[PDB]
């Protein structure tokens, strides 16, 4: 940080380092001590990892040392919020939310089906018995 | 069953007791009003094929009550691939001569589709196993039906957690392990053929058959249950077949 | 296929990502996570990434202990090849985030230094909880500070997000803060905050 008329005063962290970028030695001359200088420099020279805007889908970025953290809106996940929860409606994902049987339909929505003795409700996923004693239910409880 | 509980009467309403010449033989699972699934190995010593009975609605072997229903076994269907005295393809499909009547104490367990069973039911950690087998390894059998909750392992984990035994059977794609390695809880010989039943979103399904193990509740060992998902198409075809004249049928597999 | 290896948990303020090797060549991965007694939940279905964000599953109970496993499936499509992760307990093992000094104020002959609330991935009612919301009394903040004209360093510790420290009049002081969970024996501290001075 050199312009000769601006170099006339004793050291200043505000002047040298916060209004201007300073080199490690300039900061060392201000702090003097090795550990004080190290503590400052490690963060000051680290850079803002959020500057590249890595968080997608309206997520929020927080800077860390050589790293960031993305905080996602509810419908998203991933390191960078890149995964759309709404696009994971498939049979290997918790049975596609189907109560009983699940059928994948590529390009289109998966469908849900039922075992014999049951029929699929209007809700498209839930199953109801069509017989008095459907398989796999314990009536003595109910 | 070692380390289980008594199954409250009616709470295991698909459990089957199989008898030969009136003597306890094995367990089994009712899967609709005519068909029962059990283990092939249960049949290795049978000479009197026309004297097999399935009892539904059983609980206490020392008292009859009005919920028990007995039906003669008309057919026992085993994969041709099964070899008597060995462990692989340990399944039998049993046709009852007359249907049982479904009641609050007699209900079938659902046989699931293969893909649902492989992709969803296989990852439900706990399932129930039941029967009137031995209460301790080399011990006396139970008079009241017993039930145990067991967690399932993928076979890689089961191999990695099992004590090495010289010349022991392979755990094949047609099997899976479930239970506990610490000597506390397992199915046992007299439970063979009974259900390993899995609860998923309000319905119970047949996922396994009590099949084999190193002793019962041996430290360093899990129980092994026939992987019923591998047989769904084989069972569904055979349940559509016409009966044949003799009791035993060895049917091709796949 | 080849099995995943070097499975590693990367987790800061509960943002938790499982990482593994190798880069896929004609294979894809799916991850499953469970607690010891619970069912396995699949995540990151057929991904070609060598990472999987598990934050949303682990924030449901940060004090639980989770096991993950990564399955390898051959391109185009028995039990698959797989490798298990280390166990992970997020409350015990998540990294504490780098903190930020929010403000400092001269009140009396003393200076208040306030640490910005550290935000975590644990949600409550449409809000992200802070580290202090999650950890309560298990979390402290520590302040490293110095008088510029002096040699040597001072430290203060707080059960809140604020420090009230004595200062010599007309002197400049610099400060830096760490989050700390003193009950831990490993990963007990965050990295230091940027230094801020009067
Ligand atoms: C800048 O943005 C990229 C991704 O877009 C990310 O890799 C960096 O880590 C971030 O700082
Ligand atoms: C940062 O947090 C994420 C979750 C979003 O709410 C953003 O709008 C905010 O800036
Ligand atoms: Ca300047
Ligand atoms: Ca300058
Ligand atoms: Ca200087
Ligand atoms: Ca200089
Ligand atoms: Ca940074
Ligand atoms: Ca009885
Ligand atoms: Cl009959
Ligand atoms: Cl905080
Ligand atoms: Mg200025
Ligand atoms: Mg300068
Ligand atoms: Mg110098
Ligand atoms: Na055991």
């Amino acid at each position: 940080a050199n312009a000769f008329l601006e170099e006339l005063r004793p050291g200043s962290l505000e002047r040298e380092c916060k209004e201007e970028q300073c080199s490690f030695e300039e900061a060392r001359e201000i702090f003097k001590d090795a550990e004080r200088t190290k503590l400052f420099w490690i963060s000051y020279s680290d850079g803002d990892q959020c500057a590249s805007s890595p968080c997608q889908n309206g997520g929020s970025c927080k800077d860390q040392l050589q790293s960031y953290i993305c905080f996602c809106l509810p419908a998203f996940e991933g390191r960078n919020c890149e995964t759309h929860k709404d696009d994971q409606l498939i049979c290997v994902n918790e049975n596609g939310g189907c109560e009983q049987y699940c059928s994948d339909h590529t390009g289109t929505k998966r469908s849900c089906r039922c075992h014999e003795g049951y029929s699929l409700l209007a809700d498209g996923v839930s199953c109801t018995p069509t017989v008095e004693y459907p398989c796999g239910k314990i009536p003595i409880l109910e | 069953i070692v380390g289980g509980k008594v199954c409250p009467k009616g709470e295991c309403p698909w459990q089957v007791l199989l008898l030969v010449n009136g003597a306890q033989l094995c367990g089994g699972t009712l899967i609709n009003t005519i068909w029962v699934v059990s283990a092939a190995h249960c049949f290795d010593k049978i000479k009197n094929w026309r004297n097999l009975i399935a009892v539904l609605g059983e609980h206490d072997l020392s008292e009859h009550d009005g919920d028990e229903q007995s039906r003669r076994v008309a057919q026992v269907i085993i994969p041709s691939t099964y070899v008597p005295g060995t462990t692989n393809h340990d399944i039998a499909l049993l046709r009852l001569h007359q249907p049982v009547v479904l009641t609050d104490h007699v209900v079938p367990l659902c046989l699931p589709e293969r893909t649902f069973s492989e992709r969803t039911l296989a990852f439900v950690r706990f399932s129930l196993v039941s029967g009137w087998g031995q209460l301790l390894d080399r011990g006396a059998t139970a008079l009241e039906l017993m039930v145990l909750n067991v967690p399932r392992l993928m076979t890689q984990d089961c191999l990695q957690q099992s004590r090495k035994v010289g010349d022991s059977p392979n755990i094949t794609e047609y099997m899976f392990c479930a239970g506990y390695s610490d000597g506390s809880k397992d199915s046992c010989k007299g439970d063979s053929g009974g259900p390993h039943a899995t609860h998923y979103r309000g319905t119970w399904y047949l996922t396994g058959i009590v099949s084999w193990g190193q002793g019962c509740a041996t430290v360093g060992h899990f129980g092994v249950y026939t992987r019923v998902s591998q047989y769904i198409e084989w069972l569904q075809k055979l349940m559509r077949s016409e009966p044949r004249p003799g009791v035993l049928l060895r049917a091709p597999f796949p | 296929t080849v099995a995943a290896y070097n499975l590693t948990w990367k987790s800061t303020n509960f943002k938790t990502i499982l990482e593994w090797e190798p880069k896929p060549v004609n294979q894809v991965y799916t991850v499953q996570i469970s607690t010891k007694s619970g069912d396995w939940k699949s995540k990151c279905f057929y991904t070609t990434d060598t990472e999987c964000d598990l934050t949303d599953e682990i924030v449901k109970d940060v004090k639980q202990t989770y096991l993950a496993r990564v399955f390898s499936y051959p391109a185009g499509n028995g039990e698959p090849l797989y490798e298990n992760s280390p166990e992970f307990t997020p409350y015990l093992e998540t990294n504490l985030g780098q903190p930020t000094i929010q403000s400092f104020e001269q009140v009396g002959t003393k200076v208040n230094v306030t640490v910005e609330d550290e935000r975590t991935l644990v949600r409550r009612n449409n809000t992200f909880l802070s580290l202090r919301d999650v950890f309560g009394k298990d979390l402290i903040y520590t302040l490293y500070y110095w008088k510029s004209s002096s040699s040597g360093k001072k430290t203060a510790k707080t059960n809140t997000n604020e420090f009230l420290i004595d200062v010599d009049k007309g002197e400049n002081y610099c400060f830096s803060v760490q989050a700390v969970i003193p009950s831990r024996t490993v990963n007990r501290k965050s990295t230091d905050s940027p230094v801020e001075c009067m």
